[PDB]
């Protein structure tokens, strides 16, 4: 269940703990669901107000979102996470290809004429 | 046989006019190709449809 | 004095680096286009020009340092690029 | 106009010439069905403009013509340069 | 006026021989001679030459020399023992275009019009051709002088012909560059020409060393060009200049792809015909 994206169930198996406490290892599990949602808050989202992101992990109003809204961006506003969704300096490379085409087109020619 | 080869040749010359103001540009209004002919909407957009079929 | 990255002005800063108003500056690059002073291509709606050349001029010896040091680091591109081919085409010709 | 400019607007060049704007969409029509000027208007931004293709092949076309008139210009230059020298330290 | 020059290769080498034969001065002796040739179709030929006597003193070098009865009597020979011959100009050593050059052809132009003068190489290193051409011209105009005339260099080639190619071509026996395919191109002009535009590039490198301590005349027309090379600086990577790239690269190679995908199976085709010429011959002759 954590190898997709499914989180409920697998809190839903934080129900159903059948044979032994497993309490060390559960809130280890806790620890990383709690930095991988801080990076799936990340994606590309509009505004979320301070209740739907709030409790998406399991908090109710602790300063402990403060600790997330300030560890990575999404910025702490009037009810609102701010979307830094540029994704606009990379493109437009020639010359990126023009360096390693300009070497692989030689090493086309080395095995097309001289003999080997 | 005029009365029977002028409703064929009406055809033919009805989409020669048709492809002669629809030339000069891009989108465009359907209002102003029945203005720009004296010939009504529904029909003319019907026979539209079938040059693009 | 605009390098050669954008040199598209608009109208609007023609009207105040002119002090003339919107309705004949099109009437002034017309006439400059026609004198042979500049060559470029006028927009309208997005009221912006795309000036190409401009006629030259003369300069001091202050502009030939900015001829001197963007000419100096092409050398080292001709170098660079150059060094590859006598290095991945040595055997193809001793 | 075709010349010099890239894109107008409709209202803009019915106001050059002092008349209406379907007057003006008249004059544009029998001269690119006569096509001895080319445009490509609009009757819904009133958005046309001139020598507008679709260009595929003319931009690295262009771009090549643009090389050889550079380089002929780097070798005139060259050889106007060594005689200058020669004109002040021959001997 | 004149759109190019033709150079045989006897005239180029019919220079070296008396450069050799006026070696022994030691001190200082340019080639100077009488360039014959016959242009025709607005393009200049150039066949023939020798080399008339010429002395420099240092002092005062505005003394030269031209022993004219030695370019009556053997052009008056060369005119009778080919009358298809005649002259064309002059030439010169050309090391470094010496100042007695710009009336010499004046001396000289009683003869030919277009009296045009040849500047050649004796010890070659380059990367370019290694002889160069001028031309005359004239002019009471900008800023100068009232009486000014300055050299134009009127493109210059080496040209052939079907005698000489025989000649030349058995000449040679020497390192080639033959078989032009693939490789030939990349030799000729990828290897060298790229370091051909290095001494174009530094060539006004060195012009650039007066910025404020070199010679005295400044720019005033030198620096129309210079400003226009900045100006016409190729566009930048922004534009469908990158879209348009990719377009032709994704069909350039196509053809390349569909070319190599014909070379596997062809020689597949002569691998069977070698597997025809093993395994029919080890019964058979054994």
């Amino acid at each position: 269940y954590l190898m997709e994206g499914s989180y409920n169930k697998v809190f839903l198996a934080k129900g159903n703990i059948p044979a032994e406490s497993y309490t060390f290892f559960i809130d280890i599990l806790l620890d990383t669901i709690r930095d991988e949602i801080a990076g799936c808050i990340e994606k590309a989202y509009e505004k979320i107000l301070f209740t739907e992101a709030t409790r998406i992990l399991f908090f109710n109003t602790p300063k402990k979102m403060t600790d997330y809204a300030k560890k990575r961006g999404w910025v702490l506003g009037p009810n609102n996470y701010y979307s830094f969704a540029s994704q606009q300096q990379k493109p437009e490379d020639t010359t990126i290809p023009s360096t390693e085409l300009a070497k692989q087109v030689i090493e086309y020619a080395r095995q097309l004429e001289m003999i080997v | 046989i005029i009365s029977t080869h002028l409703a064929k040749l009406y055809d033919n010359l009805l989409e020669q006019n048709l492809i002669r103001v629809i030339e000069p540009f891009s989108r465009v209004q359907i209002e102003h190709i029945s203005s720009l002919i004296k010939l009504s909407k529904a029909d003319v957009e019907r026979k539209l449809s079938q040059m693009i079929l | 004095t605009r390098p050669a990255n954008h040199r598209q002005l608009t109208f609007e800063e023609i009207a105040k680096s002119a002090k003339i108003t919107v309705n004949e500056v099109e009437l002034l690059v017309m006439k400059a286009l026609s004198v042979g002073l500049v060559k470029g291509s006028i927009d309208e709606v997005d009221k912006r020009v795309h000036m190409t050349w401009v006629q030259p001029r003369v300069l001091d010896l202050q502009q030939i340092k900015g001829m001197k040091d963007r000419l100096e680091f092409w050398c080292t591109d001709v170098k660079s690029m150059e060094m590859l081919v006598e290095h991945q085409a040595h055997d193809i010709l001793t | 106009m075709a010349k010099y400019y890239t894109r107008i607007t409709m209202k803009r060049m019915a106001q050059l010439l002092d008349l209406s704007v379907d007057e003006s969409e008249a004059f544009l029509s029998n001269l690119v069905v006569n096509k001895t000027i080319f445009a490509k208007v609009d009757r819904l931004a009133g958005i046309i403009n001139f020598q507008r293709p679709k260009d595929p092949n003319n931009l690295l076309n262009d771009w090549s013509q643009k090389l050889n008139s550079l380089m002929s210009l780097v070798n005139k230059t060259t050889h106007l340069i060594a005689k200058e020298e020669m004109i002040h330290n021959l001997q | 006026a004149v759109q190019k020059v033709v150079v045989h290769p006897l005239v180029l080498l019919s220079v070296v021989d008396h450069f050799n034969r006026i070696g022994k001065v030691g001190n200082q002796k340019r080639v100077v001679g009488v360039l014959l040739g016959s242009w025709q179709k607005k393009v200049l030929d150039v066949s023939n030459s020798f080399a008339v006597p010429f002395d420099e003193d240092d002092k005062d070098d505005s003394v030269w020399f031209l022993d004219h009865d030695y370019l009556e009597n053997m052009y008056g020979m060369f005119k009778k023992v080919n009358a298809r011959e005649r002259i064309v100009g002059w030439y010169h050593t050309g090391p470094k275009l010496h100042k007695n050059d710009i009336a010499i052809n004046e001396l000289m132009k009683r003869y030919c019009p277009n009296s045009v003068l040849v500047i050649i190489d004796v010890k070659p290193k380059d990367l370019g051709l290694p002889t160069e051409a001028y031309i005359s011209v004239e002019e009471v105009h900008d800023d100068g002088t009232p009486t000014s005339k300055t050299f134009e260099h009127v493109t210059s080639e080496i040209g052939a012909e079907e005698a000489e190619e025989v000649g030349v071509e058995h000449l040679l026996r020497d390192i080639k560059d033959t078989t032009v395919g693939t490789l030939s191109q990349r030799i000729t002009n990828q290897v060298h020409g790229l370091k051909g535009l290095n001494s174009k590039l530094l060539d006004i490198r060195s012009y650039l060393e007066k910025v404020a301590t070199g010679k005295l005349p400044i720019n005033h027309q030198i620096i129309y060009q210079l400003q226009d090379v900045f100006n016409l600086l190729p566009d930048v990577s922004l534009q469908e200049f990158v879209k348009a790239f990719y377009l032709k690269t994704n069909d350039q190679m196509v053809v390349v792809y569909l070319a190599s995908l014909i070379r596997s199976v062809v020689a597949l085709h002569n691998l069977i015909n070698n597997k025809i010429a093993n395994r029919d011959a080890e019964k058979k002759e054994g």
